[PDB]
């Protein structure tokens, strides 16, 4: 009960972090858990409609916060709903340029290293590398 | 680095064609602008009262001091000096000050005919290190260019460790962007125009 | 450090066991100094072999000199912070 | 007969071509569309980069183009823009902080920066008074490098605002950016000092809201529209046409931008 | 059933000062490189 109450206050802005750190997706994931969104959504159902709407809105904004400021400015120019596809396309274009610049085997190793540092599932990394390879030809 | 990131970091190389000449030209122009501001205004022009070259003056000085070599007598540093010694010291001091201002950094004679104060010795030592350092830097920047390594400095970092250390990727990605950009630029100016 | 371990081992052998190191032991030390790039320890070991043993393997002496002159070209002859000019009140005493 | 001035600052050719097609198809040829690098009125600037001749960089949340996520939010983000010199020349924002370290005199540059900040502060307080807020939020990057430009920015912005009678709260860049993206309803008017990071924050806010057109106030006196994406540029053109005195065309462009952001030209 | 955890508490991001290789190019740029490291640490502490 306390965790959900703390999370709701944190997202609403009533409750600040110890060091007044920004309320980003990464920090929340670090403390509350990987699936904080799911448990919060289930908990919100036990609250009036207004609080439910606020929780949904705050969750959506936090998800948008998962990108850096530069990425948002570059890719979120034409709305947030189209942000994910635009970011994915730009990343794919970078992958194509990398492949055309320094081969494939190095690109395969580079993608693997970034995925390890980027906290990416092997399936997602494999899908990305296949997509960029297919885009090349 | 908790949290699945949306994108895999890739080199920020987007200006595929950035000629080294243009970068060094811009560095030169900025360097010239800063130098002009620091110095201020070019000093008012001066017209020479007499025409003579530095080489001619040095030759005349050598001729003047060569005829008195037999008469010239050495003595202890604390002992009083002679007319020939005083003339030699003054002439050589002026000559080597002019040479050092011009650019002929011959420290062997400058340390002899210009050093008379501990502050002067400190200034000479500071100058001596600087010239040698620039010569070494230019040589290795040339030897590095021949090899093909990036012109700019590269820090001794292990980004896989940095990703693990930091929690949020944003500062880490920003740091990589800066250093990658720095390593892809030539922090060199045209020293012909600067000297001019 | 490999060099430190071997020197300590020699110290144990000569002092606490009363056994004189032979040429083979010193050659191993010199090889490690050359391999690790520590060209100043090589000079000291070179004299040790020239003093206790009979000379040094001239292959290794030349290798060490090559490493030293590489540093001179690259400027890594001494740590740089030592070369920085300091003063009475310009030194940070931690 | 009439003229619309298109400025390009770091914008891809696709966006500029899209803007030209939109204006040509909507206007119908009555108003010509010329391209330049500086203007004071009837100007649309395309691209993240700041054009030459702009001192204020205000941006708001238009009611019509509010994204469903950010429905009801009302916060005005004004970025102070110092005079822009040629790309090769050292910019004032950097000269004001490096010359002091080098010991060079910094009198004229300080005077120019002071004038720009005063104008930006006057714009910010006017917006704050119009909206009715009592306190504004200054944003200054807390990096050690920018220890002089920000100091002057605070010294002047607070002076002007306090002279006007409103309160000022100073903050950094990361905290304000997170607040503006997550909880923007707690900020009424936020001024931003002239730094690259602040420019990115302004663009991110203009994009996250759903795509809007930024207003630039120039030295000559006036307002010019600014966009960086298809939707933002389309809204900027729609506002510009409205200023010229075209209402139906402006509404059509706005509706097309709302419906089909990336392909407004074909949508309308 | 005692206290479990302060979800509010967050471990501060422990900064690390960047270290440059000791070459002649570093000595010439010692002041400039040091400024970059100071800027990097300031960014890490504040966040951006």
């Amino acid at each position: 009960s306390t965790k959900m109450q703390t999370l709701h206050k944190l997202l609403t802005g009533e409750v600040s972090f110890k060091n007044k750190a920004p309320v980003k997706d990464c920090n929340i994931v670090h403390q509350f858990g990987e699936n904080w969104a799911t448990e919060l959504s289930a908990y919100a159902k036990t609250l009036p409609a207004e609080q439910q709407k606020i929780i949904v809105r705050q969750i959506a904004r936090v998800k948008l916060t998962r990108y850096t400021v530069a990425e948002l400015a570059a890719y979120c120019g034409d709305g947030p709903a189209l942000l994910d596809e635009t970011a994915r396309a730009a990343n794919i274009e970078q992958g194509v340029a990398f492949v055309k610049a320094k081969g494939v085997e190095a690109f395969e190793k580079y993608v693997a290293e970034e995925s390890t540092n980027a906290n990416w599932k092997p399936e997602e990394a494999k899908k990305f590398i296949e997509d960029v390879k297919a885009k090349a030809k | 680095i908790s949290g699945v990131s949306p994108l895999l970091y890739f080199p920020p190389t987007t200006t595929s064609t950035t000629n080294r000449e243009d970068q060094i030209n811009k560095n030169t122009n900025i360097a010239i602008q800063m130098i002009k501001r620091y110095k201020g205004e070019v000093p008012p022009h001066y017209t020479r009262k007499s025409s003579a070259t530095i080489e001619q003056v040095e030759k005349e000085i050598d001729a003047l001091l060569g005829g008195a070599e037999k008469l010239r007598k050495t003595s202890t540093d604390d002992q009083p000096m002679d007319k020939l010694t005083l003339m030699e010291r003054c002439l050589r001091h002026a000559l080597w000050s002019y040479h050092k201002e011009e650019g002929r950094y011959d420290f062997d004679q400058i340390g002899r005919w210009v050093v008379y104060t501990p502050e002067d010795e400190v200034k000479l030592a500071q100058l001596k290190r600087e010239v040698e350092a620039k010569e070494k830097l230019a040589a290795l920047r040339k030897r590095r260019e021949e090899e093909g390594l990036p012109g700019g400095p590269v820090p001794r970092i292990n980004w896989p460790q940095e990703y693990s250390s930091f929690i949020d990727r944003e500062p880490v990605v920003a740091k990589r962007i800066r250093y990658d950009t720095l390593a892809s630029t030539t922090l060199e100016r045209d020293e012909k125009q600067i000297e001019s | 450090s490999k060099f430190c371990a071997m020197m300590d081992l020699l110290e144990e052998m000569q002092h606490r066991n009363r056994l004189k190191p032979n040429e083979e032991s010193w050659t191993w030390v010199m090889k490690e100094c050359v391999k690790s790039g520590q060209f100043r320890l090589g000079y000291c070991i070179q004299q040790v072999m020239e003093t206790e043993c009979k000379g040094c393997p001239a292959d290794l002496v030349k290798a060490n000199e090559a490493n030293a002159q590489k540093a001179k070209t690259e400027g890594k002859e001494h740590p740089g912070h030592l070369s920085q000019q300091a003063g009475l009140f310009d030194v940070k005493v931690e | 007969s009439k003229q619309l001035t298109f400025i390009s600052a770091g914008a891809t050719a696709a966006v500029l071509q899209s803007a030209s097609a939109i204006v040509s198809k909507v206007a119908g040829g009555r108003v010509q569309t010329k391209t330049a690098k500086e203007a004071g009125r009837h100007a649309v600037v395309v691209g993240p980069e700041t054009p030459i001749g702009v001192h204020t960089a205000v941006t708001e949340v238009p009611k019509s183009a509010q994204d469903p996520l950010f429905s009801g939010v009302s916060t005005v983000v004004v970025r102070a823009v110092l005079p822009r010199a040629a790309p090769d020349s050292v910019q004032l924002r950097d000269a004001l902080d490096v010359y002091a370290s080098a010991g060079i005199d910094t009198k004229e540059e300080v005077r120019s920066a002071t004038e720009a900040f005063k104008k930006s502060a006057e714009v910010a307080v006017g917006k704050a008074k119009a909206k009715g807020v009592k306190r504004i939020v200054l944003v200054v990057k807390q990096a050690s490098k920018h220890n002089c430009i920000n100091e002057l920015f605070k010294k002047i912005s607070t002076e002007t605002i306090e002279s006007a009678g409103l309160t000022t709260e100073v903050v950094g860049t990361a905290a304000v950016a997170n607040q503006l993206i997550v909880n923007p309803e707690s900020l009424g008017v936020v001024l931003l000092n002239d730094v690259a990071a602040t420019e990115q924050i302004e663009l991110a806010f203009a994009g996250v809201v759903g795509g809007v057109s930024r207003v630039y106030h120039t030295v000559e006196g006036g307002k010019i529209s600014a966009g960086h994406s298809f939707k933002s540029v389309a809204l900027a053109v729609a506002q510009e046409l409205r200023e010229l005195g075209l209402s139906s065309e402006a509404d059509k462009v706005e509706a097309a931008a709302s419906k089909n952001p990336r392909a407004v030209v074909s949508a309308l | 059933r005692a206290d479990e955890v302060d979800y509010t508490n967050l471990p501060a991001p422990k900064p690390q000062k960047t270290v440059w290789d000791d070459n002649i190019e570093t000595e010439v740029l010692r002041k400039y490189l040091d400024g970059l490291s100071q800027y990097d640490m300031e960014e890490a502490k504040y966040g951006v």
